[PDB]
């Protein structure tokens, strides 16, 4: 109350299963629109008047859903169906509209790599101290990051950054980065990252000190 | 075809009046109703108001009013769409929907960073390892006020493994990442280097990558 978005927030599925859309309103309409808004660039148009057509889409999308509740089914997924969508309702006090629905292509789940960068010596001469550990080449998209330095666990100054969907490999890649400042980096030694994930039992753990140069 | 695009704006000094162009001209001249979507960077779609040219009606919403005006000039086929006595909540995709059965015709958008800040140059801090066959490579940017950045590695020639990271915020300032992956025939034997620009500031910082 009062609010109104499409229910399902994200989704996945592999190409060539059923990708069935649910958008819920506050208010009760008669023709509903449909777009396909992919990252970075302009929305299109792809059913409006609750089924018709738009100007590329393909013969595969399907629509329908009247009063509170619509609803735009794939078919069947293909190498081109993965976008963002989002509906709208022209309005006479407009609800408004709802998020988008983001979803990605389903693949074979991949373990990722996670390298820990040490500083170098231009950053502590400026006064700066920021460890890294890039995760990338990960599938799914949920990891539970922990940073525990010398045996207890450190979430301040913790910062995450999601490179967006690849299209040769299909998987993601992460920043995993906090930053210190040059006085707390020399009271702390073995700087590393465990990356829980649900390929691998065991997070991946490298290891390195400030005695060696 | 609705030719050609919208226009861009800068940050704009607290108190005078920017004004955005949407340069909207595929008549159909001059009964449509020019609907601006605005989005957040929370991925909301968010309605900003119409304005329809035979006689001159405008509309708003009650997010946005007081006093953002859609002023039309069938001359110059123009609509505008900027807020004025605003706040940094204003930093957002600006887009241009044009009117038929649904919002068909959008155009290409703009974001607008609106505040009092102060430029700041980048500063390239060199990110390399001091044993296996591909490492990952990278250079780190910390403290640049406005959203305006380069990502280039090389000029054009290792460009493949490059992965666009986004610019996070942490006390007021943007730190993004590009990581690319070198084999080991060709590090430490070519020099590489990653070259970042702030064209808000006009500076442009460099740096060799050495193995330390």
């Amino acid at each position: 109350d009062i609010e109104l978005t499409q229910s399902p927030a994200i989704m996945s599925a592999s190409p060539g299963e059923k990708v069935t859309m649910t958008c819920s309103a506050s208010s009760s309409l008669r023709y509903m629109h449909w777009y396909q808004q992919k990252s970075g660039t302009s929305p299109k148009r792809w059913i409006y008047d609750t089924y018709n057509l738009a100007s590329g889409v393909p013969v595969r999308f399907s629509g329908s859903g009247s009063g509170t509740s619509y609803s735009l089914t794939i078919s069947s997924m293909e190498a081109e169906d993965a976008a963002t969508y989002y509906c709208q309702q022209w309005s006479s006090n407009p609800p408004t509209f709802g998020a988008g629905t983001k979803l990605e292509l389903k693949r074979a789940d991949a373990a990722p790599t996670v390298s820990i960068f040490p500083p170098s010596s231009e950053q502590l001469t400026s006064g700066g101290a920021s460890v890294v550990c890039f995760l990338n080449n990960f599938y799914p998209k949920d990891i539970n990051v922990k940073w525990k330095i010398d045996g207890s666990e450190r979430q301040n100054g913790v910062l995450n950054s999601w490179t967006d969907q690849d299209s040769k490999d299909s998987t993601y890649s992460m920043s995993s980065t906090l930053t210190l400042t040059k006085d707390e980096y020399e009271r702390h030694n073995s700087y590393t990252c465990e990356a829980t994930h649900k390929t691998s039992t065991s997070p991946i753990v490298k290891s390195f000190n400030r005695n060696e140069c | 075809q609705v030719q050609l695009q919208q226009s861009g704006s800068e940050l704009v000094r607290p108190g005078a009046s920017v004004k955005l162009s949407c340069r909207a001209s595929g008549y159909t001249f001059t009964t449509y109703w020019m609907h601006w979507v605005k989005q957040r960077p929370g991925q909301g779609l968010e309605w900003i108001g119409n304005i329809y040219p035979h006689s001159g009606n405008t509309n708003y919403d009650e997010r946005f009013k007081s006093k953002a005006t859609l002023t039309v000039d069938t001359s110059s086929s123009t609509a505008y769409m900027q807020l004025s006595s605003l706040t940094s909540e204003d930093s957002a995709v600006y887009y241009c929907t044009r009117d038929l059965r649904g919002f068909a015709y959008w155009g290409q958008g703009t974001t607008v960073t609106v505040s009092s800040p102060k430029t700041t140059p980048p500063s390239v801090y060199p990110l390399a390892p001091a044993a296996a066959s591909m490492v990952t490579l990278g250079c780190l940017v910390k403290g640049y006020f406005p959203e305006p950045v380069t990502v280039t590695w090389n000029s054009g020639s290792l460009s493949s493994g490059v992965h666009t990271f986004p610019a996070v915020l942490q006390s007021d300032l943007y730190t993004l990442s590009s990581s690319v992956t070198v084999p080991s025939s060709t590090w430490p034997s070519e020099t590489v280097t990653c070259n970042v620009a702030h064209p808000a500031s006009s500076t442009k910082v460099d740096k060799k990558i050495v193995p330390r």
